[PDB]
RNA sequence: AGGAGUGGAGCCUGCGGCUUAAUUUGACUCAACACGGGAAACCUCACCCGGCCCGGACACGGACAGGAUUGACAGAUUGAUA
RNA sequence: AGCGUGUGCCUACCCUACGCCGGCAGGCGCGGGUAACCCGUUGAACCCCAUUCGUGAUGGGGAUCGGGGAUUGCAAUUAUUC
C-alpha cells in the first residue's frame, strides 16, 4: 500500500534509473568502459584511475 | 438511414469478440497496446477499469468514474460510460460511441489549457 | 607444452623489463624461449568538458588511456618457468601465465 | 575509490597514497605514512582494524589482502603528507601567517 | 507560513486494555468454553486466534478471506 | 520504525567477531549484499546501525555512497553485556 | 585577396515574449542563446494538481509491558491489488 | 576506407555473422567473440560506369497530413523511432 508504492518504477532503463557511484547524481553518467561516474567527478579522481592527456 | 460503420464488425459482434481475433481488428498502434496480453504489477488497474467497466447504472445519462491512466484505450465494450479523464486541471466528460474507438482516452482530453494570445 | 605469457602493462619501462627479463635469464638457462609477440594499442579516448557547469567556453579535454598487450612463446612445462617468475616482481605489468 | 576513502580517515598519520604490488593470493597493499605510531593504536590493533575495512566491500577473499605502513623517506617532500601538516595546524586554529611560513621553511629545511 | 489546504491528522488508534476477560469465556472447571476459530495456517501452530468480522473470521498474518 | 526484534542480532554477529563491517548507501536493496543469511532491507540495516551512532558507541565513516564501521572501545561494554558473551574472549580483530 | 557560407525558404532544437494548474531553472557583448556532457512520452525533474511512511538519530520525563504502538483484505470512497 | 566500440559489483540492457518465414521495418534458430582471433578483408559514401528526365517549380523540392504495418517500453495520444 505504501511499501509496494515505494519502488513501483521499472528501474531497468532511463538516467533516472541507474545513479551515480561517487555522487548519486542523475545526469552525466560516462556509459563508456562501464567508468559509470558523474563527467565532473570524472576528471578530477581520472589522475589515479590512468586516464592522462598525453596530447 | 445508415447506422455506425467500423471495419466489418457490429457492436455486438464488438462487445462478444475473443482477444486474438480483436488483436487483428485495430490498428498497430492499438495492436501492440493489446498484443501483450495480461499485466501484474499497478497495470492490474487496467483490470480494475474493466472491473469498473461493469459499473453500467440504472436506465439514465451514466454517471462519470474516474480513470488517472491515460493510456486507457477507447474499447468498444466501454460504449456507454461517461468517463473522468484527469488533464492535471479538469476531469473531461465527452459522450462515447462507436466512432471513438480503437483510440486513446487521453486524445480525447486537453491536457494543455487552450492557448490565445495577448499583445 | 606451449606456455604463452600474456604481457599487459600500462607503463613501457615495465613491459619492456617483464618481457626482457623473462628471456635475458632465460638465455642462461638454455631453454628454447622465444622473442616477446606484439598486439596493437586501445587508446580508451573519455573526451569529457573541462568545465562542471555548461557556462565559460567550450574547452574540452581528451583523455588518452592506451593499453598494449605482449605474449612470448615456449617450448616449457609449467614448473621451469615458475621458478624465474615470481621472483623480482614490479606493480606495472599483469603476468597471467597459460599453460596449453 | 580505495585513494579517496582512506584519506578522510588517515589524514591525521599523514596519508601519502600506497605503494601497492599484486602477488598470486597474497596483497601487499603498503599504506605509506609518515607518522605510524597511530596508524595501529595499541601494537597494530588499527592495522587488523583496516584489514576488513578494504577486504569486505569489493569481495576479497581471506588470507590475500595484508597491509604495512612505513615513514615516508624524506617525508617533506611529498605534498599530500605536507598537505596534512596545514590540515591539522589550521584545524588545530593558529593563524594562516604562521602555520604556512613554517612548512614553507619545513621543505627549505628538506632542502625544495 | 499559513497555508490553504486544511491540515491532516493522524488518528489515536483503538488501543484495546484487559483483553483475556474476552478472548475466551472463564469457567468454574479447568477447561476454557471456546468462542472464535483456531489457526489452521502453515506459518504458526495453535497461538493465533481468528477475528469476528461481519462476513468471515480472518486469522492475523496468513491474509486468508473465507465467506458464509 | 518497525523492525523484527529477531533481526537486530543478524546486523550484531558480524559487527562483534570482526571490529568492522560494510553496507552500500542506497534505500532499495531487500538483500543485503554480505548478509543474505536473513531478510534484512539495506534501509532497514542503514537504521539500525545509526542508532548506535548518535550515542557515540560506533564511529560511523562513509566513503563515495558506501557505510563502513570502525566500532569504537566505548561500543565493547554494551556488545558484550546485551550481546551476552564472556568478558575473556576477544573478536578476531584483537587475535595476534 | 578570394573561396565556402550565414542573414533570404521550410524544418530541427537553445533563448525571449504571450499563454499556463505547472508551461522548473541557470546563463545575456567576444568570455549567454544544439551551453549544463539537458536528443526531458515514465524515471530523471527542479515545477504543478492528488495520496502516503515518518525514513522525527538521540537525551529527559507526566503516560507504557493487567499492553505501547505496529504492519495486515472485503466494502463506501478510491487511480489503487493506498 | 580510417578512427573505433561490443557480454557490465550494483547491472538486467552486448556485438552480430550464418540459416529459415515475409515486399518492407521486422519475427524466429544454431555459433562465435571479454575480441590484431567474432561481426570485418569494416565490399562506407561521394565521384567514377551506363541507362534514363529536358529549362517548366519538372522526375526539382520533401514540408504538412491520412490509413495501415512492427519494434522499443511497464505504458507513446501532444504521431518515440523505422
Amino acid at each position: 500500500g505504501h511499501q509496494q508504492l515505494y519502488w513501483s518504477h521499472p528501474r531497468k532503463f532511463g538516467q533516472g534509473s541507474r545513479s551515480c557511484r561517487v555522487c548519486s547524481n542523475r545526469h552525466g553518467l560516462i556509459r563508456k568502459y562501464g567508468l559509470n561516474m558523474c563527467r565532473q567527478c570524472f576528471r578530477q579522481y581520472a589522475k589515479d584511475i590512468g586516464f592522462i592527456k598525453l596530447d | 438511414f445508415r447506422k455506425f460503420t467500423y471495419r466489418g464488425v457490429d457492436l455486438d459482434q464488438l462487445l462478444d469478440m475473443s482477444y486474438e481475433q480483436l488483436m487483428q481488428l485495430y490498428s498497430a498502434r492499438q495492436r501492440r497496446r493489446l498484443s501483450r496480453g495480461l499485466r501484474r504489477k499497478q497495470h492490474s488497474l487496467l483490470k480494475r477499469l474493466r472491473k469498473a467497466k461493469k459499473e453500467a447504472p440504472p436506465m439514465e445519462k451514466p454517471e462519470v468514474v474516474k480513470t488517472h491512466l491515460r493510456d486507457m484505450i477507447i474499447l468498444p465494450e466501454m460504449v456507454g460510460s461517461m468517463v473522468g479523464v484527469y488533464n492535471g486541471k479538469t476531469f473531461n466528460q465527452v459522450e462515447i460511441k462507436p466512432e471513438m474507438i480503437g483510440h486513446y482516452l487521453g486524445e480525447f482530453s486537453i491536457t494543455y489549457k487552450p492557448v490565445k494570445h495577448g499583445r | 607444452h606451449r606456455i604463452r605469457i600474456t604481457l599487459t602493462s600500462r607503463n613501457v619501462k615495465s613491459l619492456e623489463k617483464v618481457c626482457a627479463d623473462l628471456i635475458r635469464g632465460a638465455k642462461e638457462k638454455n631453454l628454447k624461449v622465444k622473442g616477446p609477440v606484439r598486439m596493437p594499442t586501445k587508446t580508451l579516448r573519455i573526451t569529457t568538458r573541462k568545465t562542471p557547469c555548461g557556462e565559460g567556453s567550450k574547452t574540452w579535454d581528451r583523455f588518452q588511456m592506451r593499453i598494449h598487450k605482449r605474449l612470448i612463446d615456449l617450448h616449457s612445462p609449467s614448473e621451469i618457468v615458475k621458478q624465474i617468475t615470481s621472483i623480482s616482481i614490479e606493480p606495472g605489468v599483469e603476468v597471467e601465465v597459460t599453460i596449453a | 575509490e580505495l585513494n579517496e576513502f582512506l584519506t578522510r580517515e588517515l589524514a591525521e598519520d599523514g596519508y601519502s597514497g600506497v605503494e601497492v604490488r599484486v602477488t598470486p593470493t597474497r596483497t601487499e597493499i603498503i599504506i605509506l605514512a609518515t607518522r605510524t605510531q597511530n596508524v595501529l593504536g595499541e601494537k597494530g590493533r588499527r592495522i587488523r582494524e583496516l584489514t576488513a575495512v578494504v577486504q569486505k566491500r569489493f569481495g576479497f577473499p581471506e588470507g590475500s589482502v595484508e597491509l604495512y605502513a612505513e615513514k615516508v623517506a624524506t617525508r617533506g617532500l611529498c605534498a599530500i603528507a605536507q598537505a596534512e601538516s596545514l590540515r591539522y595546524k589550521l584545524l588545530g586554529g593558529l593563524a594562516v601567517r604562521r602555520a604556512c611560513y613554517g612548512v614553507l621553511r619545513f621543505i627549505m629545511e628538506s632542502g625544495a | 507560513k499559513s497555508y490553504t489546504t486544511p491540515k491532516k491528522n493522524k488518528h489515536k488508534r483503538k488501543k484495546v486494555k484487559l483483553a483475556v476477560l474476552k478472548y475466551y469465556k472463564v469457567d468454574e472447571n479447568g477447561k476454557i468454553s471456546r468462542l472464535r476459530r483456531e489457526c489452521p495456517s502453515d506459518e504458526c501452530g495453535a497461538g493465533v486466534f481468528m477475528a469476528s468480522h461481519f462476513d468471515r473470521h480472518y486469522c492475523g498474518k496468513c491474509c486468508l478471506t473465507y465467506c458464509f | 520504525m518497525l523492525m523484527p526484534k529477531k533481526n537486530r542480532i543478524a546486523i550484531y554477529e558480524l559487527l562483534f567477531k570482526e571490529g568492522v563491517m560494510v553496507a552500500k548507501k542506497d534505500v532499495h536493496m531487500p538483500k543485503h549484499p554480505e548478509l543474505a543469511d536473513k531478510n534484512v532491507p539495506n534501509l532497514h540495516v542503514m537504521k539500525a546501525m545509526q542508532s548506535l551512532k548518535s550515542r557515540g558507541y560506533v564511529k560511523e565513516q562513509f566513503a563515495w555512497r558506501h557505510f563502513y564501521w570502525y566500532l569504537t572501545n566505548e561500543g565493547i561494554q554494551y556488545l558484550r553485556d546485551y550481546l551476552h558473551l564472556p568478558p575473556e574472549i576477544v573478536p578476531a580483530t584483537l587475535r595476534r
